[PDB]
């Protein structure tokens, strides 16, 4: 009855994207634009636009119609 | 489609019971352009599907599975009682759909304890997808109905993320533990006010960017009551819940992921099953 | 997100047979309601794909100069709507003009770029009360388009996938010095491979890749080690062979002549009229 964490499995038919945790220190939020102290107070930061953009990325990029 | 029943009148629309619910210058309306946008890009069993869509001329008619009832039903009812368990699973079913709905970019900005639907199996759905919108490209604040609405949003936010729709999460918590609304604000001033009054009034280590807001204006200082005070009968691992989802900085409020990896769901009891959820 | 979006599922198409299968099935259609409604003044397939050629140009013109500024988004979706919408029907039944505009209407609201009708109908150069009648004509048809459309409104762009992929390169290709070069040249390929039919032939992040590595071959520079390392030999010669299906349609396309389109101009008038 128990409750387990179990991940969302959805197939993204492409290559692997980093995850938002690690993107600082693996030196992609050095190429986007840094968020405004206006805008860390409502809860935005760059490391949310540089995710959106790679998953867009590398959404389907493996895949044939 | 053979109508059965009259179900309501809303602002935007009327719905009727058809089983499904079908729900019916400028042109077609934007709410109805919305919801359509965004609920045929969605398939998720805690977000409500379209099942297809038709109008005449510059109305349109949607179809919905029908949804016996909502959270706020529930809360407001006063011959059930609501368990430990039963506030667990209906935690965990809003965060799996919320989840689920920012994982593809999502704010649904109007989670109210009204706009959590019930199937009749008891499993719960997200709803009311007119003022949803996709987040993460570089908005207005007038969103969220005001007793469920965030500090960053009543001092005037322009760009958010997940936390405005977790702070509503956390209000929803508070108002399954209670029973009543947590911060029944008439104004936004005065819902600033009773927001700090409850959980006091956050300096700059607990929000290290509030005077950036337009409409932030200086508050007098608050001994905020305890939360194991308020929320007198609750545990440890559902009080630890309750600070990461009433955290005032928006950055560090727990996400949806975060909630769900958290130990009040992992502890024991585990959550009610959905069949035996309370009907009212 | 794309790998479960509508257009993946429904509007991404195995070849252009296909396709071409698809628009003479509704030339066909149409031939046959207006025999059955009681001729040299029909028109084939491959005219009325010059016709919905030359009237994607003219979308692209009005969406160019329309104030206030519109994004990008909303007019790679009003070109997308456009192509999905001319996929079954024929330029016969519903005039290409009155759809163009009821498409950037649609992606106008569909994207949340707000805009009131009076200021879109003024953005049209015409009188006021021909502003008042495009409107009224537009208002008409939102609502078929709407249903050509199988209410699939949200279209999955390359614009987002170039961004991801350019960050990309910035951070994680350091032989690639000054990945940015490449966004002028492949921006310029990406505007040619919207007038081809591979919207609805393949994915935007593989658009969006055929676009960088094609201006990177253009500039001279090989990134093949970007796909093998950075980025399976089977899958690789999958992505390549996309690749050059992508060129080979770029390639063989052909813009509309001015004489033909005219001719065609005046046949469809006259089907209409
Ligand atoms: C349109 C769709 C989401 C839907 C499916 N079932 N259902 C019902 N069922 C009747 C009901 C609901 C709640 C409590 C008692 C009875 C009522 C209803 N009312 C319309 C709005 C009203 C405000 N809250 C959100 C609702 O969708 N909308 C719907």
């Amino acid at each position: 009855a128990l409750y387990e964490y179990q991940p969302l499995q959805i197939e993204t038919y492409g290559p692997h994207v980093p995850e938002l945790e690690m993107l600082g220190r693996l030196g992609y939020l050095n190429h986007v634009r840094a968020a405004s102290p206006q805008d860390l107070a409502g809860g935005y930061t760059s490391s949310l636009a540089c995710h959106r953009a790679l998953q867009d990325a590398f959404s389907g990029l493996f895949w044939q119609p | 489609y053979e109508k059965l029943d009259f179900l309501g009148e809303g602002q935007f629309a009327t719905v009727y019971k058809a089983i499904v619910a079908i729900k019916k210058k400028d042109g077609i309306n934007r709410t109805a352009l919305r919801e359509i946008k965004l609920l045929q890009e969605l398939s998720h069993p805690n977000i409500i599907g379209l099942l297809d869509a038709f109008g005449h001329k510059s109305n349109i008619s949607l179809v919905f599975d029908f949804m016996e009832t909502n959270l706020e039903v529930i809360i407001k009812d006063n011959s059930l009682v609501l368990t430990p368990s039963h506030i667990k699973a209906y935690m965990l079913m809003t965060l799996q759909g919320l989840e689920y709905l920012h994982q593809h970019w999502i704010l649904h900005r109007d989670l109210k304890p009204n706009n959590l639907l019930l199937d009749e199996n008891g499993v719960l759905k997200l709803a009311d997808f007119g003022l949803a919108k996709s987040f993460g490209s570089p908005y207005t604040h007038q969103v969220v109905t005001r007793w469920y609405r965030a500090p960053e949003l009543l001092f005037g936010a322009r760009m958010y993320g997940v936390g405005v729709d977790m702070w509503a999460v956390g209000c929803i918590l508070a108002e399954l533990l209670l029973r009543v609304p947590f911060l029944p604000g008439d104004s936004d001033l005065d819902q600033l006010t009773r927001i700090f009054e409850t959980l006091g009034t956050p300096t700059e280590e607990q929000w290290p960017d509030m005077c950036s807001l337009p409409d932030y204006v200086t508050f007098k200082s608050f001994p905020g009551i305890p939360l194991h005070h308020i929320f007198s009968a609750a545990g440890d691992d559902l009080l630890d819940l309750i600070q990461g989802l009433f955290l005032f900085n928006p950055c560090a409020r727990i996400t949806a992921t975060q909630a769900l990896k958290m130990k009040y769901f992992s502890n024991r009891p585990g959550p009610t099953p959905g069949c035996q959820l309370p009907r009212p | 997100m794309y790998h479960n979006s509508s257009q993946k599922r429904h509007w991404t198409f195995s070849s252009e047979e296909q396709l071409a299968r698809l628009r003479a099935d509704a030339n066909r259609k149409f031939r046959c309601k207006a025999v059955a409604n009681g001729d040299p003044v029909f028109l084939e397939p491959h005219e009325e794909m010059t016709l919905c050629k030359y009237y994607e140009k003219r979308l692209l013109e009005f969406c160019s100069v329309f104030k206030p500024a519109m994004p990008r988004s909303v007019v790679g979706t009003a070109c997308m709507y456009f192509k999905r919408f001319y996929l079954n029907n024929s330029v016969m039944e519903y005039h290409p003009r009155i759809i163009m505009l009821t498409c950037a209407f649609l992606a106008c609201k569909v994207d949340e770029f707000n805009v009131s009708s009076p200021q879109f109908v003024g953005n049209l150069r015409e009188s006021p009360l021909g502003q008042e009648k495009a409107l009224e004509q537009i208002l008409e048809y939102e609502l078929l388009l709407i249903q050509q459309l199988n209410f699939h409104l949200i279209v999955h762009n390359p614009y987002r996938p170039f961004e991801g992929f350019l960050i990309d390169l910035k951070t994680r290709y350091p032989i690639l010095e000054n990945p940015e070069i490449l966004r002028k040249t492949a921006d310029d390929f990406l505007n040619r491979i919207a007038l081809t039919d591979a919207y609805l032939l393949y994915t935007p992040s593989q658009i969006a890749l055929t676009a960088i590595l094609s201006s990177a071959s253009r500039a001279g520079i090989t990134m093949e080690s970007y796909l093998s390392e950075s980025l399976n030999r089977t899958c690789l010669s999958q992505l390549l062979d996309i690749m050059k299906s992508m060129r080979n349609l770029v390639k063989k396309y052909e813009p509309p002549r001015s004489e033909e389109v005219a001719v065609l101009k005046q046949k469809l008038e006259r089907c209409h009229s």
